[PDB]
């Protein structure tokens, strides 16, 4: 015998993957702010079989999304633009402890944006269970 | 958190340096430039595979006129970032100025030579010009706030000489469960305003790839 | 609250408050540290704050705060000295030195506080600027006194003297006058003797680290100025190249003074001088392979584990090798006995060339050019080096770059083709044993498979034709083997598009080679239909490339063949261009341009246009049968999308063809013309029914897409255009009715600054033949548009950037479109150009300077007329204190070479009486004077009233100066580069304008 | 030639599938 030489997302499953843009709404000011660029995750947790937005920074990896596609949400088109959604959010924890902001999400094309509307319908069909 | 490191980012006036810190902190672009007054201190964390680091990062006034205490912001710096424009040669020209007063209070510190505003297509300050880096052994990346070229670079290289780790990498944070919140009526008229509001207030930059 | 008690002035400073207030700024946080910062600024630029600068530096134990007080003192010294009595002056610097001579006594103080005594130092430096050695002769040989006796004192000398050293020297062009700059110069010249015979007697006898550092340190700062006797004819060198690289300590700082040793001055015909040169290296080579590391050693990995300062000391070491044999390695090559030093001093750089950092890289890489650009011209030289260049041939083709990093990518193909000049064999070789690695999966990844494929491109053209055919082949086969070998579509893809960017490297093999091109682009066309990422743009990207260079067997009648492949290309465009997005499709027909442009036969290149455009033809034909008789389906964003995808194919086409492209603008010009006045149209319906809202929809920015293509294509037909009597009879008239107006008369928000960019080449090209088209481009753009921009620097930026250059091309070629403005629109037209020298936009700057330049050359050219005497009369000193104002202000440093170039242009005008009238009114000044005289009153009462701290002298000597020199450029500059350091002071030396 | 038209032939076969 010779001897030899001596993130918290485990539990969920990815329903969605898609490239996105997020922004939040300054309310005080007159603009919208970009919060983070990267890829927009819903997944569903194993136990719960609750469905939540998970959304990270490239490179940094630092999160800019996280809240529960709850039912009560609904998808609204920006008058700027045909491939983004935007929506009230009652608690997001990206920062730290939760608070309501308003989003805007944006994407590469039409398309994209259509299938995430249908995926974020998906989402929230679960969640009401 | 206990384990946290003073950055001093110098540079001349407009080169987006509190741009680029901005863009760290909330992920923000600020496309206007509201010129800092003396320093603004913004504490940073990013995570890493050996803990949290965190960066007091000492943002400096790169005009003269709102210089403030100027070279007493540097003082027990252990760390630091060199701004200038590859849009504007001046700002290159005043690198030397900038690192002539950074060395003098900080000896011995680790120190990122930044060319911001790469994504700018009429570059002025040539590749082939940027050698100032070499005999004064600062690293040297090409940066740009506005698309993130290498914006993660000069933090995750000071991450590695501060620790003194060179495999330091930035890790994903760990993300908690969110909190199943049911919105009640009386904020609901407020959340209400803030939407149409928002739909009706166009999105920056709809001609940009994302 | 509490904090702000030491802003009151009226009472003694609290120490113990002012500890406080900087203690919560330092080691402090939140609110309280942003307060307490404010506090501290305020405290500071307090003009009075010097006073309280001697009680914060007995009384105060904080260092912190003694360094804030140095600090406000630094303030005084470099700004206000001179208004000081004299007995402040000895005061000031009597505690300056107390306090220097008190922290080095004191040895704890001296070990702790380094940062405090440093910033002492400097302050001391800045004293030393002002009063030595005229009122201070003695200062050099008081500090060696002072030097014999304490050790921490000696050191600190050595570090006062690096700082003085660094201010006259390296940082002196900027900071003071010419004058104050070669007095300060010629002073450290006089007295280096002593200086010098102080540092040398320390290295010698050299007892502490701290102390021989310090004085390394400071030897590094004069190197850059002594002359070479110092060093060559003491021994200095040896105790730089033996003693010094041994310990660690002094080792990094004592490299660095030889990589500057290696930069000295020296007499090039002098056998004991080459002897020593060739020593120090000798010397410093056998410390580095004795005391550092072997010339074996696996510096990448000693680099990659950054220990202590590995990392920079290796870049040091690079530094001194490159710098020493770029300039001295003849020196080692003809002696057999100096052989093993080149060839080892060398192999030091093959190593530290495999360390994994760019910036390094890229400091070792231009060594290896200065080297193997001599090694291809120089005689007899090559053979020395074979093993050398055969290492670096492996260490420059794996660390390959992708051609988009430009300068990198060039950096390594010119160094790679003179080392494939230089043994090609061994070339060949290395790359053929790297891809028998890929196949046989040793060094397989898809990052080096990508890397070998941009090294096997680069030398192209370096092979003879013959040797290129056989290693073509050799690599495609290659290749072609390995894409069969693997599996699953992500791997196959990889090298698929490595085996399509080698063939598009080696063009010449292409045009040897016809039914292999014809295979190329066949097999290109099949990529256009392949869905996985990256494909289709590497088939596109591929095809143009190919065709740029290989264009002439595109457009011959190959033989064997029934027709010009051309004719074969156009014919199955929509199923070859099916499946691809349409920037892809538009590459596509740019490409085809470019083929069509060889044909040199009119009537075959035209019947080939319109072949090529008979599908975005047939598409517009319908839409504007569709859109004329109901301008509802224009609303459609389908049929948007459409005609601004006809539009783009359209200007992809004219991107490639140019001149030859006027046939095809003829078939779509007039209802072209007329989509642009309907889209119009419906830009300002929208606008009028939703709000300024309304220019963010997609509907509406759609709508403008088509605005601008439209101006895109007419701008580049007329930018390449060599027909310009067509230009002016045909396309003018139409395109200026269609577009002036509805610019001048839509709101801000929903203007195209394309229109003015559109303008800009029409007046570029054909402004000379439309005068009265040039007045109307005017009248519709000029005032609306200067009021969009005059209000801040920031709005409409795209706007205020064409604008400028539209004026700057109108000044140019139709100057009198100018003359035509009523006096009231001429003033705005002045007004404009000065707001431009405002600016920090360098766009808008330089061609504001520049309109004012070519305006007063144009003036100047009318010879002696009423309007360039009316024009002189109103605006000549509003352009002399405009520039001045620039000049002077600090915000347009950037501006300064064309703002001193305008100002000697506008003074030599009155030096040389090329102004043929009074620039006074009556009344104002006696009736015999000329305007020489008035120019030089008005300027001393213009400076006088914006600079009132210089004194009357000053400004009459800066003046005398300036117009004196208002032909010598250079020396012009130097005269405003002076003055703008003595407004910045108070007490500076009127004679200081005499430097010559 | 001879040697140019073999690897022809084997270009004409490239693919992304198996
Ligand atoms: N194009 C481009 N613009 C940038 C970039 N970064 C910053 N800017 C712009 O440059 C301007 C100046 O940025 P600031 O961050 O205010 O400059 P600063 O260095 O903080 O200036 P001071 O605080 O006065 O020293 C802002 O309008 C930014 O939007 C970049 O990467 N690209
Ligand atoms: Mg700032
Ligand atoms: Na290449």
């Amino acid at each position: 015998h010779f001897e030899p030489v001596v993130t918290m997302e485990e539990d969920e499953e990815v329903l969605y993957k898609v490239r996105a843009k997020l922004f939040r709404f300054d309310a005080d000011a007159k603009e919208w702010k970009e919060r983070g660029t990267g890829d927009c995750k819903f997944l569903k947790n194993k136990k719960t079989n609750k469905v939540r937005i998970l959304m990270r920074r490239d490179k940094t990896l630092k999160i800019c999304a996280n809240h529960i596609i709850a039912p009560e949400y609904t998808l609204k088109p920006n008058v700027g633009s045909d491939r983004s959604w935007v929506y009230a959010c009652t608690a997001d924890i990206a920062e730290g402890e939760a608070e309501a902001f308003t989003f805007a999400i944006r994407f590469g094309s039409k398309e994209n944006a259509d299938k995430f509307k249908e995926e974020f319908e998906k989402a929230q069909e679960i969640n009401k269970k | 958190p206990q384990v946290q490191f003073k950055l001093v980012l110098v540079g001349d006036g407009g080169t987006g340096k509190t741009t680029f810190v901005k863009r760290h902190l909330t992920g923000e672009f600020e496309k206007k430039y509201v010129a800092t007054l003396g320093v603004e201190v913004h504490p940073l964390v990013f995570h890493t595979n050996r803990g949290p680091i965190k960066f007091n990062v000492w943002d400096t006034a790169g005009q003269e006129k709102f210089g403030g205490l100027r070279d007493g912001y540097y003082i027990q710096a252990q760390c630091a970032i060199i701004m200038f424009d590859v849009t504007s040669r001046v700002t290159y020209k005043n690198v030397p100025n900038w690192h002539r007063d950074l060395v003098r209070v900080c000896e011995n510190i680790p120190i990122v030579l930044c060319g911001n505003k790469v994504d700018i297509k009429d570059r002025k300050v040539k590749a082939k010009s940027i050698v100032f880096h070499r005999k004064k052994n600062l690293q040297y990346y090409d940066i740009s706030a506005k698309s993130n070229y290498n914006f993660e670079k000069p933090f995750l290289w000071l991450a590695r000489k501060l620790i003194g780790d060179p495999n330091l990498e930035f890790v994903a944070m760990p993300a908690l469960a969110p909190p199943e919140v049911v919105m009640d009526p009386a904020l609901a008229a407020q959340a209400e305003h803030d939407l149409e509001v928002a739909q009706t207030t166009a999105l920056p930059d709809e001609d940009d790839d994302l | 609250g509490s904090m702000e008690g030491i802003l009151d002035f009226s009472n003694d400073l609290d120490i113990a408050l002012l500890d406080q207030v900087v203690s919560t700024f330092y080691q402090g946080s939140g609110v309280q540290q942003k307060q307490a910062q404010e506090i501290l600024t305020k405290f500071q630029d307090n003009p009075d704050a010097w006073q309280k600068a001697d009680q914060i530096l007995q009384f105060s134990t904080n260092p912190q705060s003694k360094f804030i007080a140095l600090s406000i003192l630094d303030k005084l010294i470099t700004r206000k000295w001179k208004l000081l009595p004299n007995d402040h002056r000895i005061g000031i610097r009597n505690f300056v030195v107390g306090m220097i001579i008190s922290m080095c006594q004191d040895d704890e103080v001296f070990k702790t506080q380094k940062n405090l005594i440093n910033k002492s130092d400097l302050t001391l430096v800045q004293i030393l600027k002002q009063e030595w050695p005229q009122n201070w002769p003695e200062f050099i040989p008081e500090l060696i006194g002072s030097s014999s006796s304490s050790v921490n004192v000696c050191e600190n000398n050595m570090i006062v003297l690096k700082l003085l050293s660094e201010e006259v020297f390296d940082f002196s062009a900027e900071q003071m006058t010419q004058a104050k700059a070669l007095h300060l110069k010629n002073s450290m010249s006089k007295e280096f003797e002593q200086i010098f015979k102080l540092c040398f007697q320390v290295l010698e006898q050299g007892s502490s680290s701290s102390l021989i550092v310090a004085t390394l340190e400071s030897l590094l700062r004069y190197l850059h100025w002594i002359p070479y006797r110092y060093i060559y004819e003491t021994n200095i060198l040896e105790l730089l190249s033996t003693k010094f690289m041994t310990s660690p300590d002094t080792r990094a700082i004592t490299l660095k003074c030889l990589t500057e040793v290696s930069n000295l001055k020296i007499p090039q015909d002098n056998d004991l001088i080459k002897r020593q040169t060739v020593l120090f290296f000798q010397n410093t080579l056998q410390q580095i392979a004795t005391s550092v590391m072997p010339v074996t050693a696996d510096l990448k990995a000693t680099y990659a584990n950054a220990n202590g300062n590995d990392q920079s000391f290796l870049q040091d070491l690079a530094m001194f090798l490159t710098t020493y044999l770029a300039r001295n390695r003849a020196l080692l090559e003809s002696d057999e006995s100096l052989r093993e030093l080149l060839l080892n001093a060398h192999q030091y750089l093959i190593q530290l060339s495999k360390i994994e950092e760019r910036e390094l890289f890229k400091t070792t890489l231009d060594y290896w050019h200065n080297l193997v650009a001599d090694l291809f011209y120089e005689p007899l030289k090559k053979h020395i080096y074979e093993e050398i260049c055969s290492q670096l041939r492996l260490v420059i083709i794996e660390n390959m770059v992708r051609p988009e990093e430009i300068q990198l990518y060039k950096s390594e193909r010119e160094v790679l083709v003179y080392l494939t000049h230089l043994n090609v064999i061994d070339t060949e070789e290395i790359m053929i044993s790297k891809l028998a690695r890929q196949i046989d999966g040793s060094e397989w990844s898809w990052h080096n498979i990508n890397t070998l494929s941009w090294a096997i491109g680069s030398i192209s053209g370096t092979m003879s034709e013959d040797t290129e055919k056989r290693f073509v082949v050799t690599v495609i086969k290659d290749l072609l083997g390995l894409c069969e070998q693997k599996r699953g579509k992500d791997n196959k893809a990889v090298v698929a598009s490595d085996i399509m960017y080698v063939v598009g490297q080696y063009p010449r093999f292409l045009k040897a080679h016809w039914n292999f091109l014809r295979t190329v682009i066949l097999k290109l066309f099949e990529f256009m239909h392949e869905t996985h990422e990256g494909v289709q743009d590497m088939a596109c990207d591929t095809f143009i490339k190919i065709v740029q260079k290989c264009k002439y067997h595109f457009v011959i009648q190959q033989p064997r063949e029934s027709e010009p492949f051309i004719q074969t290309i156009i014919r199955d465009i929509q199923k070859t261009t099916a499946d691809l997005q349409p920037q892809q499709v538009h590459t596509f027909y740019k490409a085809c341009g470019i083929i069509i442009s060889e044909e040199r036969s009119v009537a075959e290149r035209n019947r080939l246009l319109s072949d090529l455009m008979q599908l975005p033809n047939m598409a517009w034909d319908t839409i504007v049968e569709q859109s004329t008789a109901n301008p509802t389906l224009l609303l459609d964003s389908e049929t948007v999308k459409i005609i601004a995808n006809i539009i783009k194919t359209n200007v992809a086409v004219c991107t490639s063809m140019g001149a030859d492209f006027y046939p095809q603008l003829g078939h779509i010009y007039y209802n072209m013309l007329q989509l642009y006045r309907a889209v119009s149209s419906m830009i300002s319906a929208q606008v009028a029914a939703e709000g300024l809202i309304a220019t963010k929809t997609p509907k509406v920015r759609g709508l403008r897409t088509i605005k601008k293509e439209i101006l895109k294509l007419v701008e580049t037909y007329i930018s390449k255009a060599r027909n310009l009597d067509d230009v002016v009879k045909v396309l003018v008239e139409p395109l200026l009715n269609a577009v002036l107006e509805d610019y001048m008369n839509n709101v801000p928000d929903a203007r195209d600054a394309e229109v003015l960019n559109c303008m800009t080449t029409v007046v570029e090209k054909v402004g000379h033949m439309i005068p009265q088209g040039v007045i109307l481009i005017l009248q519709s753009v000029f005032e609306c548009t200067l009021d969009m921009i005059n209000k801040d620097f920031t709005e409409y930026p795209e706007h205020r950037v064409e604008f400028y250059k539209l004026l700057k091309v109108i000044n140019e070629k139709s100057f009198a479109a100018f003359l035509e403005l009523p006096p009231a629109a001429f003033k705005l037209f002045v007004d404009a150009i000065c707001w431009a020298f405002k600016h920090n936009n360098r766009d808008v700057e330089v061609n504001g300077l520049q309109i004012a330049l070519d305006l007063v050359k144009n003036i100047e050219r009318m010879g002696n007329v009423p309007f360039a005497n009316e024009f002189h009369k109103n605006y000549f000193f509003i352009f002399v204190s405009e520039t001045f104002f620039v000049l002077t202000d600090s915000d347009h440093k950037s501006g300064f070479s064309k703002q001193a170039l305008l100002l000697m242009k506008l003074i030599s005008l009155v030096y040389d009486n090329k102004i043929s009238v009074p620039l006074y009114q009556e009344a104002e000044v006696p009736q015999g004077t000329s305007n020489q005289v008035y120019l030089s009153q008005y300027l001393a009462n213009m400076l006088s009233n914006a600079f009132p701290h210089l004194t009357s002298e000053q400004i009459a000597s800066f003046l005398s100066a300036l117009t004196k020199q208002c032909k010598d450029l250079v020396v012009f500059k130097g005269t405003l580069r002076d003055f703008l350091v003595q407004i910045k002071e108070v007490g500076g030396d009127p004679t200081d304008y005499l430097f010559a | 030639d001879d040697t140019v038209d073999e690897m022809t032939k084997k270009f004409g076969t490239l693919t992304i599938h198996d």
